[PDB]
């Protein structure tokens, strides 16, 4: 419409860490990184402040095994800030949810070394009155799980907020009455609190973690095959009766029971209790009861007296969590026959290294996100017209962490200067002699032409 | 014989050559800057020294050129031997010299960098501070010294990051060994300065915010003084007739001064909820009604 600019209608803008709002409302997204935005809405704030929103990059927030943050901490203020209105904070993030098996989680601490989760009370009507009179529009649930988009709505301010990735958890209150909780990804996962079990109302939370047969398959084979992994949230907690899980077979004595008890951050230890624990089998799923809330898994191995290592040999792999990231590759000739080659997988690492421009080198190959899995090597091989330098010695590979630099160098040289100079770059999770199972990424090339200097 | 003079004096010159080398080697780059300037110069002198050692050289190609021919294979050898040698010593000089230079300015440059970093913190605690006036007048003052502040620090922190900025492009162009580290560092420079910048966007936006709040309740304080001067017309003839005109030219000025506080008062709604907005229309209300008050006193009249 061709009306006066108000004046006193909400600000669109950018901003780096920090900005200025006033009760007029303002929408600020970030120029920085795609995807962040705030959108404070108009009359919802008391008076014009300096708001600021910036990823450190205090203290972690506490993490058990199988979790990891799904981006960088969120730091806002003014640390103890009030709105009348709940106001909203969109970050990106980079955990692979792999579909309903992950969900991510928000925490927040005022002071920057105590976490506590992050839950808002609304109203309904309150979601469609929180944009208020912005004609900004908001995305779909699916639009932002595709996007990778987390959404905070929020009412006050902390110091500090943490998104982090996890396995999907049930939780429902529970207290001595009784109670069942069953699982959304695995409905036959299944748990039930006895009449007099808890003294106390305490929130029980149970995930499931399903198994891929590709990974599975990949380190055993045959030889064994797993059910889903049940745990219970409140480890170490003895059960004053006792709670009885469901958990279905899997797919195909012949059948171990294991359970760690292990809580915090150490890492599991899993132990086998099919001789103490009877097991019924009813609709092809198995119920026991157990006094503790440990974590539970059942195993089909036929060496049972190595049952226990197999576990840990898939385990060991399956709690790395999984992150979505971009391989980026650099190169700089030194002649036509060689050249140097650097490569690297990012996160929220910057979009294009001042280094590599500095130094010349060209961006030659980038690949869309794809899943790297916490805390595993990687492999670099180049299959194409060139190759890469190597002998009768070990190979180069570079290690995946989240929101650290993750580099490898290389020298690669053309193999034949009959056709151009172009290449196949794959990264591996083992080294390529059989035959080759899924790459993690593949990445094709062009080394640029020689510079005179 | 004359070749075991020759001898002699091959093996003066080698001995030469590798003390110069031996003290070419030592491993020691400095701590303090000056240590490795010292040291730059000191590795200067050798390499001055060994570039005047030519001549000590030349003296032994004269005396083998003449003596080259009782058994020279040995002799060719041995004097090739001490041309190759010398050329790799004046190389490795160079290599020293590199490095030396090299491990100075990794020195320099850390401390710059160090220096700029403590510079932009004592620059961002000045902008991020939050005092906003207790009084129109003083925060009138904060305004126009933080501008100012705005300006020289914004204009005087440009010169120090192209300076360091390109002292690391150089650096880089140079290929020192630590330049990984060094691109890092200008980068973590170019956001925190740019940071800054929008810092004291804020920062002036904020002030600007609350001169006008001040404005208001300047008025509201000021414009219901003059309220009472209209008690004085319940008193209050040539000179009467007088006075009565300016007054009544007195209220005429009144009037421009209570709408544009009405209009100012305006804005302040529309930047302001609660408490605060509450308490604008709250002064805006006294002040009105003082507006009431006086303007029905003066229609009785």
């Amino acid at each position: 419409l061709d009306n006066v600019a108000l004046s006193s209608s909400p600000i669109h803008s950018g901003f780096l860490v920090s900005f200025m709002v006033d009760a007029r409302g303002g929408a600020m997204r970030g120029c920085r990184h795609n995807g962040l935005r705030i959108i404070i809405p108009p009359r919802k704030c008391t008076a014009p402040t300096r708001v600021t929103c910036r990823l450190v990059k205090a203290t972690m927030p506490p993490m058990v095994e199988g979790e990891g943050l799904a981006s960088r901490l969120i730091e806002v203020g003014p640390s103890g800030a009030q709105f009348l209105g709940p106001v909203i904070v969109e970050i990106p993030h980079f955990a692979a949810l792999r579909g309903k098996e992950r969900e991510l989680v928000v925490l927040r601490s005022e002071n920057g070394d105590s976490w506590k989760e992050h839950f808002c009370d609304y109203t309904e009507d309150e979601l469609n009155e929180i944009l208020n009179g912005m004609d900004e529009v908001l995305d779909s649930p699916e639009d932002l799980e595709k996007k990778r988009i987390c959404r905070i709505i929020t009412r006050d301010f902390p110091q500090y907020f943490a998104v982090v990735s996890r396995i999907k958890q049930d939780s429902n209150l529970i207290g001595p009455e009784g109670g069942v909780l069953s699982s959304t990804v695995v409905p036959q996962v299944q748990a039930v609190f006895p009449e007099g079990a808890l003294t106390k109302r305490i929130r029980v939370g149970l995930q499931a973690q399903p198994m891929h047969s590709e990974l599975v398959k990949k380190i055993l084979g045959n030889k064994a095959t797993f059910s889903p992994i049940v745990t219970l949230e409140p480890r170490r907690r003895k059960f004053h009766k006792p709670i009885t899980m469901t958990i279905p077979v899997p797919k195909a004595p012949t059948l171990r029971l294991l359970c760690s008890i292990t809580g915090g951050t150490t890492p599991a230890q899993w132990e086998d209790i099919t001789g103490t624990t009877p097991l019924t089998f009813v609709n092809e799923c198995v119920s026991f009861t157990t006094n503790v809330s440990a974590r539970f898994w059942l195993i089909d191995c036929r060496q049972i007296q190595e049952s226990v290592t197999f576990a840990s040999q898939v385990y060991r792999e399956i709690i790395c969590v999984p992150y979505m990231a971009k391989f980026v590759v650099f190169a700089k000739s030194h002649d036509p026959i060689e050249a140097r080659l650097r490569c690297f997988c990012m996160t929220d690492d910057k979009v294009d290294k001042t280094l590599e421009q500095q130094e010349n080198f060209a961006e030659v190959a980038r690949s869309r996100d794809v899943e790297v899995l916490e805390g595993k090597p990687i492999y670099v091989d180049c299959f194409g017209n060139l190759v890469p330098l190597t002998k009768s010695g070990q190979h180069h590979i570079f290690s995946f962490f989240a929101f650290k630099e993750n580099r490898l160098p290389l020298f690669v040289k053309v193999r034949d200067t009959t056709q151009e100079p172009c290449g196949r770059l794959s990264f591996m999770k083992e080294p390529k002699r059989g035959l080759v199972h899924q790459a993690i990424c593949n990445l094709n090339i062009t080394l640029p032409i020689y510079t005179k200097e | 014989f004359q070749v075991e003079q020759y001898y002699f004096d091959v093996a003066e010159v080698e001995a030469w050559l590798g003390e110069q080398e031996l003290l070419m080697m030592s491993e020691d780059k400095g701590k303090d800057e000056q240590s490795t300037l010292q040291l730059l110069k000191k590795h200067l002198q050798l390499e001055q020294g060994v570039e005047n050692y030519e001549e000590s050289i030349a003296q032994l190609s004269r005396q083998c050129r003449a003596l080259l021919h009782p058994d020279s294979e040995q002799i060719s050898r041995r004097q090739s031997q001490v041309d190759r040698l010398y050329v790799a010593l004046k190389e490795l000089g160079e290599e020293r010299r590199v490095s030396l230079e090299q491990q100075y300015w990794l020195y320099q440059l850390s401390r710059q960098v160090d220096e700029l970093e403590h510079w932009i913190a004592e620059k961002e605690v000045v902008a991020g501070s939050p005092e906003l006036g207790q009084d129109f007048e003083h925060v009138s003052v904060l305004q126009e010294k933080f501008s100012e502040f705005a300006s020289e620090t914004g204009t005087a922190g440009r010169e120090r990051l192209a300076a360091v900025n390109q002292m690391v492009d150089e650096l880089i162009e140079c290929g020192h060994t630590a330049a990984a580290t060094m691109a890092e560092w200008k980068d973590g420079l170019n956001e925190a300065w740019a940071e800054l910048l929008e810092l004291m966007g804020t920062r002036a936006q904020l002030l600007a915010a609350s001169r006008e709040l001040h404005k208001f309740f300047s008025d509201a304080r000021e414009l219901q003084g003059q309220i009472e001067e209209k008690r004085r017309r319940l008193p209050r003839a040539s000179s009467m007739q007088r006075t009565l005109r300016a007054f009544e030219h007195d209220l005429q000025l009144l009037v421009s001064q209570v709408r544009q506080l009405q209009e100012g008062a305006a804005q302040l709604r529309t930047v302001y909820a609660g408490e605060h907005a509450e308490a604008i229309a709250s002064r805006e209300q006294e002040v009105l009604q003082g507006w009431k008050e006086l303007l029905a006193a003066c229609e009785d009249a």
